[PDB]
RNA sequence: AAAAAUUUAACACCCAUAGUAGGCCUAAAAGCAGCCACCAAUUAAGAAAGCGUUCAAGCUCAACACAAAAAA
RNA sequence: CUAGAGUCCAUAUCAACAAUAGGGCGACCUCGAUGGAUCAGGACAUCCCGAUGGUGCAGCCGCUAUUAAAGGU
């Protein structure tokens, strides 16, 4: 895991699934494992992007989604 | 369409 | 169709059938599942035996009882049949066996949330 | 395992489950905590 | 010890609830009784 | 008076069985009856106290900004307050469950979607957006959600457009 | 006031602390 | 003196003077030490039995160790062992206890839950049934039992039959049941029965 | 890491109290006894001081220092060398409000990043309540 | 309902949620089944009633989503597992003796070898104790222990 | 197996006995009969 | 009069800085060897309810936010 | 049940005061005729053989527990 990016505009609805995502991943408890990792949040259609060092790409648009499955899907790709 | 005492 | 009989509850694995050969250490106990697998007609044969009157007539009465594990019946036995008795327990209908006419006839009972993954 | 008619959780990681028609106390940090009724 | 029984006098008071349940009139008590034994005298005290 | 349960006589056993207690049974299980209306709860001292200081904060100070207090150690939070204190910025946070009524009945109902989860309210007098966006430039994982520049609702780029 | 309820909260944890003495 | 006083084993001067007869000290409801005196939490005896000296010293080693003189205190409610037991060749004194008797009393500037934690452990080790009880639980239990006779839908009760000799059933009933009301049987007592 | 403790200004290398205690931490024993002495004599010595050394893997020393502790620095103002025993009725020290007016201004620098002045005086008087002192006027 | 799709891009879409029947015979109820006068008028044989509270793979919906009676949710849970192992729900499979009215798992019951005497004889249970309140059209009560 | 020490109906350890449904039904109907007798003897 | 009933244990999520190792006694015992008081910074935190260290360090909790059975 | 042992530590093992369960003095039949050898039947509350948890189980030895009476002693 190298770079994770979140993009969301809080002024509309259905952005709360990805808003609570930040409070989990963007924590020093999990960021301590990869100190050299990159976490950046920019605000404009909720969507997050995950980049892997191997070359794998991940796109996770949590419009019709919830944070719990977003966390689990992140863990599945750690094995790769 | 169903009476108060209706039972499926 | 004595092979395809059904037991209420866990009688398949709870009920046992104990017999003794008469020799020392000859006590043998087997369950319904073991007996049915070994002998498909043993279950029905033993059930009738315990309910028949306990006299000399019981052995003669069993000579008029015929059991067959599957749908196959001998031609001579099938040739002298007279009446087919109704089954005592009504067979429950599986979910798929219900046709469309009765499925929509049964109304729904709850409103599922729109955003539930299911 | 140890036979105990009453099951008690000796640490926070003891998870209690019903297996084989029998309540079981399973543990991973302290395997000595395993119990069976 | 098993002895004779002194039935409390409170048992034999006809409350109004029993009056319409059994149909008896307290103002006009019945003149006579009908008695019929329906239990064996055996296994009972001699008195 | 025995210690072996004093096995009971059959006649006495039947007497106890006949005279067993019978609880009354309702016609409809109360649990499936249109429940009685819920009694409203008395408002506690905190709720009235916060509302008057929420109103005072909302009216006295020109700058009210919206942020999120992401998971951060106390030392980092304390210095973040310190780096805001160097430019006379004061940090205040309020429970979100009580902010919902106070915002919908007022003119500022447009900020309801912003306030859902963990929220950080940046309050300052004589707003100067250039200084505190620099302090948020060095911190990449702290995003600016929005706010109002003197009751003018603007998004993050609205704050940035005001900076320059 | 604020200091009244802060004391009141201090009593609640005091109550919980005693309740955990025999826990 | 917020601690249990030392309890001797055998009376120093044997005072074997007996007030009534024997064997009647376990059956029937307790007549003395039924309410709460200068205390809030006690243990209720849900059945009769005998208290041997080991039980009394048991009270010492399980209550005093989990005790603080600063905020808690306890005292005795049952008397010292005065009734001996004869022992033929193949001795010691005990205290008769009836159902409803209070064994020990506790109180202070504390709540029921903290006292409950150790009291129930002691309660399970008496020869008879017992449970931890407070000044609120006892009245609640008594009111709950009293509610039972009013909402009962059974037309026939023990008192309506035993007193009236309904089915000639006093032949198989003891004369003591006119007061026991059928809720007491030997040394046992069932609160659940009306 | 964080090993927050109190440092006596007079003593530089206590030995057993500090040698084996941070021996397992992997720190330079001689580093403490050289630079800390210079920091000892900048102000009035003979008073305990806090420590602000953070242990890093690359074996580096960065020790910050502000104001001394609250035990000796407060008790010395009341002319008491030993703390109270009962601390509930036994008391031998008296300090006035004007005395506190100069005892808290210097203390409000260990960012203690609180803005209001009442936040500093209220904390010490609560600490003073535990100790056997009286607050005069 | 919302379903997830993976091709790394993942997405969620909403497809044709079912609707409640508009005319419940007994309104003023906070309960799905305890609103149609079906409190004690269903059994393990009623797959149609039971199939509306299960996952596609054979699980059970949570109580907070369906809002059933707390004691009735237990009955639905017990009835469904009875029908699953009776062959009544063959389409809701995970991922040879036919049975019915099975209270316990077939592979978790120990056969009785020494049954008790005529006064303390162990009994092989059938049905479930939760269905005692179910209506009976024969005055003989349900025999829950054979 | 299943021996009862001593005799079946007397002794310390007897054969346990339980009431039946019709055993109760007979008792209540006898209790109701006396309730009629109690009322008719009060006038 | 007369037919026994009964089948029992899932479970919080998140979070934590600080006047200070509060003073006394103690080789030193810090919220937790013992004792005396038990305030107080901060949106919100016991001069500490449990484990843990010779003692410290380390952890959770509290606070803000979200009912058994076995013999031939 | 958790006082107390086991350096710390109830529960690797041991165990106090207690509590709850299960096992096999009376005169009821008979007053008219113990050891070893041999052969053994049965229970498991298992001495050995087998399978599996825990351990203050590094490995060999051990301790404790669950299951197992086909075989030997
Ligand atoms: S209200 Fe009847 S099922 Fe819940
Ligand atoms: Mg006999
Ligand atoms: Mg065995
Ligand atoms: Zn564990």
């Amino acid at each position: 895991v190298k770079q994770v990016r979140v993009q969301f505009c809080p002024f509309e609805k259905n952005v709360e699934s990805t808003r609570t995502f930040l409070q989990t991943v963007s924590s020093e408890k999990v960021r301590s494992t990869n100190l050299n990792c990159s976490v950046i949040a920019d605000v404009r259609e909720p969507c997050v992007d995950v980049l892997f060092g191997d070359g794998h790409r991940l796109i996770m648009r949590g419009a019709h989604l919830t944070a719990l499955e977003m966390l689990t899907a992140f863990a599945s790709h750690i094995r790769a | 369409s169903y009476l108060p005492g209706y039972v499926p | 169709n004595t092979r395809h009989i059904a037991f209420s509850g866990n009688k398949w694995e709870q009920k046992v059938y104990s017999s003794h050969t008469g020799y020392p250490g000859g006590f043998r106990q087997v369950t319904a599942a073991q007996l049915h697998l070994r002998d498909p007609v043993a279950i029905v044969k033993l059930a009738i035996y315990g309910m028949l009157p306990k006299n000399l007539h019981r052995r003669t009465m069993m000579e008029r009882l015929h059991l067959f594990p599957d749908e196959y019946i001998p031609e001579d036995i099938l040739k002298n049949l007279v009446e087919e008795l109704p089954q005592p327990r009504k067979i429950p209908k599986r979910l798929d066996e219900y046709t469309q006419e009765e499925i929509d006839a049964f109304p729904r009972l709850w409103t599922p949330p729109e955003d539930y993954r299911l | 395992f140890k036979n105990k008619t009453v099951l008690k959780k000796r640490c926070k990681d003891c998870y209690l489950v019903k297996r084989r028609g029998r309540w079981y106390v399973y543990c991973k940090t302290h395997p000595r905590h395993k119990q069976r009724q | 010890k098993f002895t004779r029984s002194r039935i409390p006098e409170k048992v034999f008071q006809a409350s109004p609830e029993d009056h319409e349940k059994y149909g008896g009139d307290p103002q006009n008590p019945h003149k006579l009784h009908i008695v019929t034994r329906i239990k064996s005298t055996r296994r009972r005290p001699y008195w | 008076v025995t210690r072996h349960r004093r096995v009971m006589h059959f006649q006495r056993q039947k007497l106890m069985a006949v005279t067993e207690y019978i609880p009354p049974k309702p016609a409809i299980h109360p649990s499936c009856l249109p429940s009685p209306p819920s009694p409203p709860q008395e408002e506690i001292g905190l709720i009235r106290l916060l509302r008057r200081e929420i109103a005072a904060v909302f009216q006295d100070n020109r700058m009210i900004a919206v942020c999120q207090n992401v998971a951060l150690s106390a030392e980092d939070k304390l210095l973040m307050r310190h780096q805001l204190r160097k430019h006379k910025i004061l940090m205040k946070v309020f429970p979100n469950q009580v902010l919902k009524p106070f915002l919908e009945d007022s003119k500022y109902q447009n900020l309801l979607p912003l306030f859902v989860g963990h929220n950080m309210l940046l309050v300052s007098e004589e707003p100067k957006v250039k200084e505190m966006v620099r302090i948020l430039r060095t911190v990449p994982f702290l995003p600016l959600l929005g706010g109002c520049i003197d009751d003018t609702i603007l998004s993050r780029q609205g704050f940035i457009n005001y900076s320059k | 006031s604020r200091e009244y309820w802060r004391r009141l909260r201090k009593q609640n944890i005091w109550r919980h602390n005693r309740l955990s003495k025999n826990k | 003196k917020p601690k249990l006083r030392f309890i001797e084993r055998a009376p120093l001067v044997p005072k074997v003077r007996r007030e009534p007869k024997n064997l009647s000290d376990i059956r029937g409801p307790s007549t003395e030490a039924t309410e709460f005196t200068e205390g809030n939490f006690a243990i209720l005896a849900l059945g009769g039995g005998y208290l041997h000296w080991g039980h009394f010293e048991m009270m010492r080693l399980t209550i005093n160790r989990s005790m603080d003189p600063k905020n808690m205190f306890a005292i005795w409610r049952v008397p010292a062992p005065f009734k001996p037991i004869t022992r033929k060749s193949v001795d010691h004194y005990v205290t008769p206890v009836k159902a409803g008797r209070l064994v020990v009393e506790m109180g202070g500037r504390c709540e029921f839950e903290e006292v409950q934690g150790f009291l129930d452990q002691v309660a399970h080790k008496l020869p008879f049934a017992a449970k931890a009880v407070s000044r609120g639980t006892l009245e609640k239990m008594r009111k709950d039992q009293e509610e039972r006779e009013r909402n009962n839908q059974n037309p026939w009760t023990f008192e309506r039959i035993a007193t009236a000799n309904m089915l000639g059933i006093r032949k198989v009933l003891s004369p003591y049941d006119l007061t026991h009301k059928g809720k007491y049987w030997g040394k046992f007592y069932m609160p659940k029965r009306v | 890491g964080v090993i927050r403790a109190i440092v006596r200004a007079g003593l530089a290398m206590p030995g057993p109290p500090l040698g084996p205690v941070l021996g397992q931490r992997g720190v330079s024993i001689n580093q403490f006894c050289k630079e800390f002495n210079e920091r000892t004599k900048d102000i009035k010595e003979g008073i305990p001081l806090p420590t602000k050394i953070l242990v890093k893997p690359d074996r580096t020393f960065e020790i910050k220092i502000g104001q001394p502790t609250v035990s000796y620095f407060l008790k010395a103002a009341a002319g008491i060398e030993k703390g109270a025993r009962q601390t509930g009725k036994e008391v031998a020290g008296l300090v006035t409000l004007k005395h506190v007016y100069e005892i808290a201004r210097i203390k409000a620098q260990d960012e203690l990043q609180d803005v209001p002045l009442s936040s500093v005086v209220r904390s010490i008087i609560g600490s003073a309540r535990s100790l056997g002192i009286r607050v005069v006027k | 309902f919302r379903e997830v799709v993976e091709t790394t891009i993942i997405e969620g879409r909403i497809t044709a949620t079912p609707k409640e029947s508009p005319n419940p015979p007994n309104p003023s109820g906070q309960c799905p089944i305890c609103r149609w006068n079906l409190k004690h008028k269903y059994n393990y044989d009623d797959v149609l009633l039971l199939s509306q509270f299960i996952r596609p793979h054979g699980g059970m919906l949570p109580r907070k989503i369906t809002g059933l009676c707390q004691e009735e949710h237990r009955k639905i849970e017990e009835c469904v597992k009875m029908a699953h192992r009776a062959g009544l729900l063959p389409n809701h499979r995970p991922r040879q003796l036919n049975r019915y009215l099975t209270r316990w798992a077939p592979g978790s019951v120990k056969p009785i070898y020494k049954k008790g005497p005529r006064w303390n004889r162990v009994r092989m249970p059938v049905g479930s104790p939760l269905l005692r309140d179910n209506v009976c059209y024969s005055r003989t009560p349900w025999k829950l222990y054979h | 197996r299943g021996r009862i020490p001593g005799r079946q109906w007397i002794g310390k350890h007897r054969r346990p006995r339980f009431v039946s449904l019709r055993a109760k039904q007979n008792m209540i109907r006898r209790l109701e009969i006396e309730a009629e007798n109690h009322y008719w003897l009060s006038m």
